[PDB]
RNA sequence: GUACUCUGGGGAUAACAGGCUGAUACCGCCCAAGAGUUCAUAUCGACGGCGGUGUUUGGCACCUCGAUGUCGGCUCAUCUCAUCCUGGGGCUGAAGCAGGUCCCAAGGGUAUGGCUGUUCGCCAUUUAAAGAGGUACGCGAGCUGGGUUUAGAACGUCGUGAGACAGUUCGGUCCCUAUCUACCGUGGGCGCUGGAAAUUUGAGAGGAUCUGCUCCUAGUACGAGAGGACCAGAGUGGACGAACCUCUGGUGUACCGGUUGUGACGCCAGUCGCAUCGCCGGGUAGCUAUGUUCGGAAGGGAUAACCGCUGAAAGCAUCUAAGCGGGAAGCCUACCUCAAGAUAAGAUUUCCCUAGGACUUUAUGUCCUCUAAAGAGCCGUUCGAGACUAGGACGUUGAUAGGUUGGAUGUGGAAGCAUAGUGAUAUGUGAAGCUGACCAAUACUAAUUGCUCGUGAGGCUUGACU
RNA sequence: UAAGUUCCGACCUGCACGAAUGGCAUAAUGAUGGCGGCGCUGUCUCCAGCAGAGGCUCAGUGAAAUCGAAAUCGCUGUGAA
RNA sequence: CAGGUCGAGUAGACCAAGGCGCUUGAGAGAACUCUGCUGAAGGAACUAGGCAAAAUGGUACCGUAACUUCGGGAGAAGGUA
RNA sequence: UAGUCGAGUCGGCCUGCGCGGAAGAUGUAACGGG
RNA sequence: GAACCCACUGUCGUUGAAAAGCCAGGGGAUGACUUGUGGAUAGGGGUGAAAGGCUAAUCAAGCCUGGUGAUAGCUGGUUCU
RNA sequence: GUGAGGGGAGUGAAAUAGAUCCUGAAACCGCAUGCAUACAAGCAGUGGGAGCACCUUCGUGGUGUGACUGCGUACCUUUUG
């Protein structure tokens, strides 16, 4: 099965309407000011007043 | 039913006065038959092979050997009809369920006794 | 009619003094409390509004409250509106309880409620089909739909064709069932047979429509 | 649970041995026949000199299954063979004897006899 | 339909993905910190933490019954001889699992695990 | 001669399907020799005549040969009434039962097998009944490939032969990830006269409409006897449909146990890996039918055939022209579900927002400062909700999930030690040990500090009351 | 066989058998044609549960045949029908 | 060329020496499709046709019909440990 | 055949316009619609 | 009955892993057996336990170049006012 | 990233003459500005025609857009059509 017709560029887009992307929850962690990702560890080990590595 | 209110439901209607038994036992039981207006008690003799313990939900199955045809009779253990059960022997087995004695014939298909 | 609003706690059985096994449903109750009634001349329908059960007060929004503050009532996790008529309205007023008083042994009721999720089902199971051959050289149309139309007359699929698609999670309602035990104490309603829904779910209990 | 294609063994001394089913009555595209039903079958083994020959059709009634009927406590009986008896035209048993256990379902006007002759009734 | 039902498939076979589980186990409490894939560690729990009530008790039986479910002696003894007196007073909750990311290779979401008072 | 075939062309020209026509076919009506009745337009019905349809066999070659690609079976259907069953009537060589003919009625229902590739047809056994037809002789980008139509081979027949068939026989490749319309499910956006949370009315739409048997009236009405009711009431079945897991079962590769070969953990003992979950015996939750429960009620309005009341035209008669009535599984309601995108965008309860300055195109006009509430989202722990979504609960003022503790359940006598036995093994400690999803409690672990959107009292005209 | 257009046995009017383009029969042999039976079974009444691999969602890479152009609904009728 | 345990065996299961996890992954656990396991009662009622599936299966001993071209049929059938 | 009844009425032919005869399948679909 | 040589049934694949395969079954397996290296037979010819089979993915007359721009009463196309 | 790729500085008459380097068309694909567009059915134009934005010699003007409305089934070939 194949198309009879090509498809509009117009009908092209109008497919792709939904295709747009979001941004993540970010947020200000308390202990260090840095901006991190929101219920996440920051890049440098930190999370709710607590520090993984030495 | 777990939950406590069907819990107490059912504790309501549990019976008081059951005898002990297990499967490889010899049980006789005594059912109530309402034949019009007249009620009696008749005899159903058999080897215990399997007993569910599921409270007001509890069962046993019967078998026995009547005129050369094999029965099994499920019993509701907390039914009314079920008046009495006796324990006439008790067998020495090695597993909760006995289904294997249903292709077992007469000689093969003796349970041994305990002892105490 | 008027009706109560319960929760499905389970399934179990009654032994009758002769022996007969009834295999029954219990509803636990809440004593509904009035929240609101309608009446011709405000609404334009006579009906009464009650609520059920608790809600702490961070899930409840502002004018939730001032409703049930109004109402003089308690809130509850949810809100239902029973159809009435004048010879029934009598004795209800705005911050009166409803309890399971209201039904009596014997009774038949309908019930309602809120059947299980299957999810994406096919014609099989949604619609009773009848699967082909699973042998004699069929290649992969074992549980397939098969024809669906007609041939360039109509030349199109018509509305109603059964079809796959999503399978219960729907209202359903069930009559004749005859009410079984009315505990005060415990607060709770015991019906012969089965009732719509998973265990922990809200039910509707009515009189029975049919006469 | 009988069928067509089911074969029964005889519980009477009409002096067949095996029958097998051929019809399931009393309803259009009924399936399955319990204790008590009527089922139209056919003699595959019989007793030789006996009235019913072999390649006779004739009418039976189910009195044993191995699936089992149910109580109404709840309780289930089962059988170890499936057994039927033999009727005639007015679907009357038609034999002196019968062997093996019976049930209460057939304590009607019908089959009484059957009743009466059964050694055993469960 | 999957009503009620417990337990993960993550694409292997049943004996694989009890080997896969045994082996985070026993680095997780050779090592008290580990790196991982979010639902692999979700699942870790009632894998790992059974075993630490289980050595909080020291008999023969029980060392004979982590040795069967573990396969590493050295992880029984210490289960048997540090990891049970330091959580005998807690009731469950001796893991932590922390979100941490994304990883590169294949965005697979990840998260690190570590016991509850490492030092 | 080519079926071992090939190239250039044609729907200028056949086979299938569509189109025109209706000789043929089917159905209907008009007339009335005759038959039954040796007594009735009860039922047939000679010769002859007039119509309807487009279901048969045909006629014509208008469409397709830079392709509309196939008989039957399977799966799934929609419509017509010229009605097979069920429902309502008139007449009758209608005592009753039953039958014959004709009128009304399309709501529902309307077999399993043996033989044959068959559609058919014969047969056995059922049912209330096993109706006729249209839809590309419905349905092969949904399945099959038994027949029919390639290449092999054989018999019969024809031909000198290559070969051929008013014949027969064994064997013989079924492609396509769906763009558009259509259909079944499920979301996003905006709109609905400031905004928000919840409960709702019903214009309308869909679903469901089946039926057997027993008793009772009653051996009554009727009738030489035999035989046997209308009407009315109760019960119990078949098929179909829905919901559900208390009971009976199935499964249950994260539950328990028995056991074979082999490898390993230094060895014994005790364990683990592999061999279809190695094999075997049981089995908790969940899902599920063959298991359980429930339903097709009863009613109301109009009405078809038919039956009337009163009544003139036409002094009588007459269901009709005035007026007025009864009457069916048929229609509208009634029962279940959806339903205000019903742009006609409906109703009710409660809740939130009432700052300042500058400018000109003089206005629900712009710009700056200040202020962003009621709520809604993002995010997290999750679900008896789920393809993704959507939907439900909870987020420290917590039981949302995991764990822990205690029950329950399943399996059926753990390891170690001791004893008896030459040994295989058996007994005691002890119904012990282990136990996915279940129930109750518990803050031990995780649901942190948070961010974004959503504003600042809501134009004009007329009228009623303030 | 309950029911046999197939099969086996028998009849002979052979539409249109017949003797080395061989006739009748024959033990053994055949992934050879036709008919029947025991055991067996999810082939079926009538499907249910479970295991693996896709399908679905996320991240990376990234085809196909087709295509005059499209703001690409139903019914009835008309029309190279 | 080719070792160990069992084994008639270079068949088969698990291992030694040796070699390897094979150049997209992470989640979810719908319809539908492919592969596999189990299944109540019935047991070919399926279908052109038992297609496919199910079933039998080793060693030792006993016992084994019609018909034969006297070799066979013949592991006939069937039974015991 | 009478008559207590008191004036139209009985039966035909030729013509205008109407009535029955009149059943099919996708959806009113045999005035283009109102 | 393995290796080795074949290709009887069924499923999958049919823009394939593959311009002929995989999986589960199946046949021969001391012989008219299988197989390596090097040779002979050439197109109206060769070879053929015989299918018009094979003769470099091509066979009722191989492939390449030349006659050659063959012929075509056939189909298509044929450009500004 | 001591990568690729750019920005500044400098050369040159010229650097969108900067090394797949004269000019740089079309198909196809981006960004920005103005108008229209989420109650309405079809070869997408044509004849009318309100409103809006910009330029205005403010005009009976010019440049974009086009609510609402009558009419209206592409081109070539081949054909009786």
């Amino acid at each position: 099965a194949v198309q009879q017709n090509r498809k509009s560029r117009s009908r092209r887009d109008m497919r792709r309407s939904h295709d747009a992307l979001t941004e993540n929850a970010l947020t200000v962690d308390q202990a260090t000011g840095e901006t991190h990702r929101r219920h996440h560890v920051t890049k440098d080990g930190f999370y709710r007043g607590r520090q993984l590595f030495a | 039913g777990k939950h406590p209110l069907v819990q107490a439901i059912e504790n309501s209607q549990l019976k008081t006065d059951l005898p002990e038994f297990a499967p490889g036992d010899t049980v006789v039981v005594q059912v109530k038959v309402k034949e019009g207006d007249r009620e009696r008690l008749q005899a159903f003799e058999g080897v215990v092979i399997a007993k569910k313990n599921r409270g007001l939900n509890s069962a046993f199955t019967v078998r026995k050997i009547s005129s050369g045809v094999g029965v099994e009779r499920v019993f509701q253990t907390h039914s009314p009809v079920v008046a009495k059960i006796e324990v006439k022997r008790r067998g020495d087995v090695r597993r909760a369920k006995l289904y294997y004695l249903r292709d077992l014939s007469g000689k093969a298909a003796r349970i041994r006794e305990k002892l105490p | 009619a008027i009706g109560l609003v319960g929760r499905k706690c389970g399934m179990t059985r009654i032994f009758t003094d002769a022996g007969v096994s009834v295999p029954v449903t219990v509803i636990e109750v809440d004593p509904n409390r009035i929240t609101q009634i309608k009446t011709l001349e405000t609404d334009g329908y006579q009906a009464v509004q009650v609520t059920t059960g608790e809600r702490r007060e961070s899930r409840v929004t502002n004018a939730q409250k001032g409703h049930f503050a109004k109402a003089g009532v308690a809130a509850g996790r949810l809100v239902k509106e029973f159809r009435v008529t004048e010879a029934e309205l009598e004795g209800r007023e705005v911050g009166g309880t409803i309890g399971v008083d209201l039904f009596t042994v014997g009774q038949i009721v309908d019930v309602t409620g809120q059947s299980k999720g299957k999810g994406f089902q096919g014609g099989v199971k949604r619609w009773n089909f009848r699967t082909q051959d699973a042998t004699h050289g069929n290649s992969v149309s074992h549980r397939v739909l098969g024809s669906t139309g007609q041939n360039q007359t109509p030349g199109r699929v018509f509305k109603g064709k059964k079809m796959a698609g999503h399978l219960g999670d729907e209202r359903v309602t069930v009559q004749g069932l005859e009410i079984v035990s009315v505990d005060t104490e415990r607060s709770v309603l015991v019906v012969k047979g089965a009732i719509p829904g998973a265990t922990g779910g809200d039910v509707i209990v009515r009189p029975t429509i049919k006469a | 649970m009988i069928q067509t294609e089911t074969m029964l063994d005889v519980a009477d001394n009409s002096g067949a041995r095996r029958v097998q089913c051929i019809k399931v009555l009393g309803g259009s595209h009924r399936r399955y026949a319990s204790v008590g039903d009527i089922i139209k079958v056919t003699v595959k083994e019989a007793i030789p000199r006996a009235r019913v020959k072999k390649g006779d059709v004739m009418n039976a009634v189910v009195v044993r299954t191995k699936f089992g009927i149910r109580r109404p406590d709840g309780s289930v009986i089962r059988f170890d063979d499936n057994a039927a008896v033999i009727l005639n035209n007015n679907k009357a048993p038609i034999a002196t004897r019968i062997f093996g256990p019976v049930t209460r379902e057939l304590r009607t006007e019908q089959f009484m006899k059957i009743i009466s002759l059964a050694p055993e009734v469960l | 339909m999957r009503h009620r039902n417990s337990g993960v498939k993550l694409g292997r076979t049943s004996s694989h993905r009890k080997a896969m589980f045994e082996n985070l186990a026993n680095s997780l409490f050779e090592h008290e910190l580990i790196k991982t894939t979010l639902p692999k560690a979700k699942e870790l729990r009632r894998v790992a933490e059974p075993l630490i009530t289980l050595a909080k008790n020291d008999t023969v039986a029980n060392r004979r019954l982590a040795f069967a479910r573990t396969r590493n002696a050295a992880t029984v003894g210490k289960l048997f001889t540090v990891l049970g007196p330091r959580y005998k007073e807690r009731n469950g909750g001796y893991l932590r699992v922390l979100k941490a990311g994304f990883r590169a290779g294949d965005a697979a979401p990840m998260a690190y695990v570590e016991l509850v008072d490492r030092e």
